[PDB]
């Protein structure tokens, strides 16, 4: 009946990420053992994939690398890890990926993207960028 | 000269309730501190009733008197009952500002205020 | 073996138990509330990451300062954090919290909670997206994930 | 003279007053205050810590946006000292424990620290360099902490001249170790003194008139090589201090004689606890230390502070010590001690 | 026209039927087993939640989040020191102290944004006649210090060197209502 | 015709510069410069002595059955010696019109409740005085009702400041909010928006 | 094109530093001052000058209503060369 088909389904996901080692690196990292399309991949390592069956909302999903810039983030997985070719389509916004339609290229966009950074080194410190606004008098070097 | 009066047909009239209104404080002063632990003595918080109204004793309108005892009363209220806090009846005592100088001189060395 | 090696596994599992059980307190005051309401909705659910919602401060984590804070609310929103047992932590939502926001130069309103809780985490916007918090929330996990406090104890 | 370093408003929050200062021991219970104070005003602390980012939360008041930078270090590896004392004007050093731990003795944290701090501050730059020491911290002393302190009193300045050495007597305070001390021996049943607590006499100080003093050692134009002593007024006896103590905190008053060297052995237990311990050898004698005449040194009124008597800031502290039934009563009933200029 | 909510339209009409299903919803508790029929129903449903890390909800192009200041293609800046974004903005959020860059052209030499004062209005991108300001869909840049909450303008650039790939298609798909 | 210029129902013009009439020498004794503004509304200025005798009279008429009362605002405006302009909005639900009724006030000179005739009054009532300091008779209860229980101020009179005159913030050394002078870390900006030009040639003042 | 100061400091595109003496140097202490290293002076300058065959040109952003308000230059100076106001392009004729 169908209730064959609904575990064979089961088969599938359990038995369909290269081998057993594959679905942990999955399970317990994502707790989502879902597959679907492979979209596309980015040059950090993210993988994007489709799966147009679901509703609205988990039918575009990532898995993130396990190494970004030297942080070691198999486990410390945040947000701000999609760069902004990707952020626009997971978050439906537009159906086409960017590898059949390419963001338009220039030579000051940033190559590689950079996380979130909030209480590790390299982080932001606000300052004023404007210069000095009065000159202070400086005495001559030597007696009158 | 003709401006109509609020409960005051002259001073000496609202004098009588500011001597009212000061028996009612002094009559409170032992209970707030007991009520609401707060960490004065009762002798110091009276003398902090005593100063508020020293603060205005300069004041002879018979109307403005009224308005200021009809606040004090107000501000007796949220006292008798517990609706201002330790936080805001010990607001009055100034415990952390810095003693702001009167010296010209001290003044002068810090700050361009007059 | 060194003895260190220990005490960072025993302080990686108290902070474990700390990351994965975060009970935030039902203190919403005005505006961003509402978006601290979705985000315990069907859509971003909290009871996901183990976060679920206490009225006590006694039995709350995380205090999320949700919303305009006035100077009337001012001594009551110390007297609740003082309440909640450390280890406690503070998450500001939204720019009337983090700063003044919209009414920095209003005479009733402190001008950011930070000058009355010390604050771990800020969550910009107004309101922030339920997903804007929800980052800020596990960005709140991970830093509990590096609290490094039995390894201290060690150097002490 | 940096325009930036020059004073500016009325005094507050959101303000400058020039006093970019580095607090060694912010963390602490002194330290504490001291940051306050200078926050409070326009002040840019920088803070160095070893401690939990936890447990430096509590400090990320008490000062506007940015007037506080926290840097982490470690006192036995130098070239941490110098990047955190490198750009501040006054250097105030507060680092003391009150016990030996397994890294750390008195002599690596009353004597070698103050030195690899004081010598990383004269080769930094810095003009003023403010160091906390005990008021009885004679070289000719029982105690092993505060003799320690006399030598590293005495080494800071050689290296750093022109320093000034505060030597507070003990403080007392709400996160204090003196009346929080006195107040928890009723879960012993009754309270060990030695000689009933006579022949020892102690003179306690506020934090706050401490941390005003301290915060005004940074202002003063005098005061660059002197040596102050923040002792307080109300030379209590130690019996009468302590029986005042149960005074406020209504709960009993059974003291016993106690010779010293029992008192210390059973002190000396209580110090092999791996956490902060209870009692510990040497704060045994230190507690049993009569204190010295302030007739020879400035004090607190040559510097713009008033000493606050224990009668009136006791309450603060010892109110949670009382419980229901005596949590309410004020300060009228407690007939406060005894002077004594012995 | 209304309508009345709990009114009874015609009363004292029952008989033992009408009397014995009353007495029967009262005396087993039907209508409170109707009750617990819907929550079952929701269980054996899908569950509306989505794994935020991994999938993102839904947004749009005209999103409004993390400011960023845009540059022309060339490279330029595109802000001019027009300074209507900080006249429009209704928390005095933005300050600019613009001048002249030493190469003629009319440039700011400080363009803070404070994010703790702004309220996400969008005034500022709708008033800017070069689109210089804009706001992209970073809505993730939560902060462990209130400090870096205040955004000068090496941040805005930073901030607009990372999300054209992005702020470029979503101005590029709305520009036409704008 | 015209899309952008509102249409005018001219017919309920009529109507209520008749009732303002009608209650004009129904009511002599306090009534003072009714007038109907371009936008349909009818404003009635009434001597602050007579605010119980015209908000009792205009609730319980048979003609003129205003029983909700929509708010009692306040307008401070210092030009004028009595600065306090309080405002009450009423509303009938049976002849579906709306009417204002306005008196003048001062910092010394209370004015008579009306919780008396609405009791809506009542918190309304209260917000002036905490807002303005427009002591008000025979009230039960008054006191302050959206200020801290600690201001010695009224803070929507135009000469009270912006940003206050106190702030709030938590000490260490008391283990309390206390409060501080204001000192603002970007102090507000005054923008001078005002233009030099007569945008409006029909409100002129000549000189 | 960012230059690093006698301090070591990194200079801005607007060309601020902080002396060595500062002490506000403090913030960037076990941090980084963030700075925009694609400069505008720079950048612009490296476009080539364009050639056209009127005496006014018009200039916008080049996407219409995604550039800048539409302008117009006058391009009958020869010693120098005609600047757009809004972007730094530049025009010539001949
Ligand atoms: C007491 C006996 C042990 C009880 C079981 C505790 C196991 C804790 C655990 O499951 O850690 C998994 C966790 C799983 O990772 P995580 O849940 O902490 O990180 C977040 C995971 N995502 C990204 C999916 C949200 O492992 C660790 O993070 C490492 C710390 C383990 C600490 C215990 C060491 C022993
Ligand atoms: C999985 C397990 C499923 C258990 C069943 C859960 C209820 C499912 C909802 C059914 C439903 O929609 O009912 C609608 C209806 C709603 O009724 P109604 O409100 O529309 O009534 C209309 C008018 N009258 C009253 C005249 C019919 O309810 C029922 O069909 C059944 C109501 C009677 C149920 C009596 C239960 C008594 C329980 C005690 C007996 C022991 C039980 C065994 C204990 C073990
Ligand atoms: N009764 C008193 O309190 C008296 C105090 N004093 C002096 O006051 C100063 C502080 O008083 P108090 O604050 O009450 O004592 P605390 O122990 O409360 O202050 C301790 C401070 O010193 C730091 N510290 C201690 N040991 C080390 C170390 N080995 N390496 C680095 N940092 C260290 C602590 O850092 P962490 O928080 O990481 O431990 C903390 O910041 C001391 O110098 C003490 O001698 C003088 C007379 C008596
Ligand atoms: S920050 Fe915005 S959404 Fe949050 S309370 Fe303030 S106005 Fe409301
Ligand atoms: S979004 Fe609105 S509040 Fe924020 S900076 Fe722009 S104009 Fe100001
Ligand atoms: S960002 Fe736009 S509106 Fe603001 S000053 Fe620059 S050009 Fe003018
Ligand atoms: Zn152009």
């Amino acid at each position: 009946m169908e209730l064959v088909e609904v575990l064979k389904r089961g088969v599938q996901q359990v038995t369909g990420h290269g081998g057993l080692r594959g679905l942990l690196r999955v399970f317990f990292r994502a707790n989502d053992i879902r597959i679907g399309t492979l979209v596309g991949e980015d040059k950090y390592g993210n993988k994007y994939y489709e799966d147009n069956k679901q509703f609205f909302g988990r039918h575009r999903w990532v898995i993130y690398t396990t190494e970004m810039n030297g942080k070691n983030t198999f486990w410390d997985v945040d947000g701000s890890m999609v760069p902004p070719e990707w952020h626009r389509w997971l978050h439906c916004m537009t159906d086409d990926p960017p590898t059949t339609n390419p963001p338009t290229a220039r030579k000051f966009i940033w190559t590689n993207h950079k996380f979130n950074v909030s209480a590790t080194p390299e982080q932001y410190v606000p300052y004023s960028t404007t210069r000095k606004k009065i000159h202070e008098w400086v005495p001559p070097s030597t007696p009158y | 000269t003709s401006v109509k009066p609020i409960f005051s047909r002259d001073l000496n009239e609202a004098k009588r309730r500011v001597r009212e209104l000061y028996r009612a404080w002094y009559r409170e002063v032992p209970n707030t501190v007991h009520l609401m632990q707060l960490d004065i003595t009762v002798k110091q918080g009276r003398d902090k009733v005593r100063e508020m109204f020293m603060k205005n004793a300069h004041v002879t309108d018979p109307r403005v008197v009224d308005l200021l005892v009809i606040k004090g009363k107000m501000e007796l209220q949220e006292t008798i009952k517990v609706w201002k806090q330790r936080t805001h009846v010990m607001r009055f005592f100034h415990e952390t500002e810095t003693p702001r100088p009167k010296d010209f001189l001290s003044k002068f060395y810090m700050g361009h205020d007059p | 073996s060194r003895a260190e090696y220990v005490v960072t596994k025993l302080d990686d599992l108290i902070n474990w138990a700390r990351r994965s059980s975060l009970w935030p307190m039902t203190f919403g005051l005005a505006c961003c509330a509402v978006e601290m309401m979705h985000m315990a909705a069907p859509r971003y659910d909290m009871d996901r990451f183990g976060v679920v919602f206490r009225a006590s401060p006694r039995q709350a984590d995380v205090m999320i300062v949700a919303g305009t804070l006035t100077n009337k609310m001012a001594p009551a929103l110390r007297k609740v954090y003082d309440q909640m047992p450390e280890p406690r932590y503070v998450v500001s939502m939204g720019s009337c919290a983090n700063g003044g926001g919209y009414y920095h130069y209003s005479y009733s309103v402190v001008r950011g909670c930070d000058r009355i809780v010390p604050v771990d985490i800020y969550v910009p916007g107004c309101p922030p997206t339920a997903e804007a918090l929800l980052y800020g929330i596990l960005q709140l996990q991970r830093k509990i994930k590096r609290e490094q406090k039995l390894k201290i104890w060690y150097r002490r | 003279l940096h325009h930036a370093v020059i004073p500016h408003g009325k005094g507050g929050r959101s303000s400058v007053s020039g006093v970019v200062a580095t607090v060694f021991g912010a963390t602490g219970f002194l330290g504490r205050y001291v940051v306050n104070h200078l926050g409070r005003m326009g002040s840019q602390v920088i803070i160095p810590y070893r401690c939990d980012v936890y447990d430096i939360m509590h400090l990320r008041l008490m000062g506007d946006l940015g007037q506080l930078t926290f840097l982490e270090w470690d006192a036995r590896d130098k070239d941490s000292i110098r990047k955190a004392v490198q750009h501040s004007n006054v250097v105030i050093n507060l680092i003391g424990r009150e016990w030996e731990t397994r890294n750390f003795d008195f002599e690596d944290v009353f004597v070698n620290i103050p030195r690899a701090i004081a010598q990383a501050s004269k080769e930094a730059g810095v003009e003023r360099f403010i160091h906390v020491s005990h008021l009885n911290a004679s070289m000719k002393s029982s105690s092993k902490s505060l003799r320690s302190k006399a030598v590293g009193e005495k080494e800071v300045r050689s290296v750093f001249p022109e320093a000034i050495i505060i030597r507070p007597s003990d403080i007392f305070g709400r996160e204090d170790r003196f009346l929080n001390h006195f107040a928890n021996y009723r879960w012993f049943l009754a309270v060990p003194l030695v000689s009933l607590g006579f022949k020892t006499v102690k003179q306690p100080v506020y934090v706050a008139d401490v941390s005003k003093g301290i915060v005004n050692a940074t202002k003063d134009p005098d005061a660059v090589g002197k040596t102050f002593a923040f002792t307080g007024p109300n030379r209590y006896l130690l019996f009468h201090l302590v029986k005042y103590i149960f005074g406020m905190t209504h709960r009993t008053f059974i003291p016993y004689p106690l010779p010293l060297f029992v008192y210390s052995w059973i002190g000396k237990l209580f110090g092999l606890s791996p956490f902060e311990p209870w009692t510990t050898k040497d704060k045994v004698e230190r507690i049993h230390i009569s204190d010295v005449m302030p007739t020879d040194l400035p004090g607190l009124e040559d510097l713009g502070v008033q000493p606050t008597p224990l009668e009136l800031k006791s309450i603060e502290v010892l109110r949670r010590h009382r419980t229901y039934r005596w949590l309410s009563s004020e300060i009228e009933e407690t007939k406060p001690a005894k002077t004594v200029n012995y | 026209t209304y309508k009345y909510v709990n009114k009874k339209e015609q009363e004292s009409e029952v008989d033992m039927k009408s009397a014995t299903d009353n007495a029967a919803r009262i005396l087993m508790w039907t209508e409170l087993i109707r009750g617990l029929g819907m929550t079952l129903s929701y269980l054996f449903r899908e569950p509306a939640t989505i794994n935020y890390p991994f999938e993102k909800g839904p947004l749009s192009p005209r999103f409004r989040g993390e400011h960023a200041l845009r540059r022309y293609p060339s490279g330029e800046e595109r802000c001019i020191a027009c300074k209507l974004c900080e006249a429009i903005c209704p928390a005095q959020a933005i300050t600019i102290e613009a001048e002249p860059r030493a190469d003629g052209s009319r440039r700011t030499t400080r363009y803070d944004i404070d994010m703790t004062k702004c309220i996400y209005c969008g005034f500022c991108q709708e008033a800017c006649p070069v689109d210089a300001i804009v706001e992209g869909p970073n809505f993730e840049f939560s902060t462990e210090t209130h400090e870096e909450l205040l955004y000068n303008k090496e941040k805005l650039l930073n901030n607009g060197d990372k999300w054209e790939a992005e702020i470029a298609a979503n101005i590029q798909a709305d520009y036409l209502y704008r | 015709k015209r899309p952008t210029v509102r249409p005018r129902s001219d017919v309920t013009h009529k109507q209520l510069s008749a009732f303002g009439e009608y209650v004009a020498e129904i009511l002599p004794k306090y009534v003072q410069q009714v007038q109907v503004s371009c936008l349909d509304e009818l404003e009635i200025c009434i001597h602050p002595d007579g605010v119980i005798p015209t908000l009792t009279f205009l609730r319980d008429h048979t003609n003129a059955q205003f029983k909700s009362l929509a708010d009692l605002t306040a307008v401070d405006v210092p030009t004028r010696q009595n600065r306090f302009e309080i405002v009450y909005n009423l509303l009938s639900l049976r002849f579906n019109s709306r009417i204002r009724v306005k008196t003048y006030a001062d910092e010394l000179t209370p004015i008579d409740s009306i919780v008396s005739v609405h009791i809506a009054a009542n918190w309304y009532e209260r917000e002036v005085w905490d807002m303005f300091g427009v002591f008000f008779f025979n009230h039960p209860d008054l006191r302050r009702i959206l200020t801290d229980y600690g201001f010695e101020g009224h803070p929507f009179r135009k000469d009270f400041p912006l940003t206050g005159y106190v702030e709030l913030r938590y000490d260490d050394e008391v283990k309390r909010v206390v409060a501080e002078p204001v000192e603002l870390a970007q102090e507000f900006r005054k923008f001078d928006l005002n233009s030099p030009w007569e945008a409006f040639p029909a409100y002129r003042q000549p000189p | 094109g960012v230059q690093v100061s006698p301090s070591g400091e990194k200079i801005t595109h607007t060309g601020q530093v902080y002396d060595e003496k500062d002490y506000r140097r403090v913030r960037f202490v076990d941090r980084q001052k963030e700075v925009n290293e694609n400069f505008a002076i720079d950048l612009i300058a490296q476009q080539p000058v364009n050639e056209v065959e009127h005496r006014i040109i018009a200039c916008d952003g080049g996407g219409g209503a995604l550039g800048h308000p539409k302008v117009y230059i006058n391009l009958d100076k020869e010693t120098k060369t005609g600047t757009c106001g809004y972007c730094g392009l530049q025009f010539k004729q001949h």
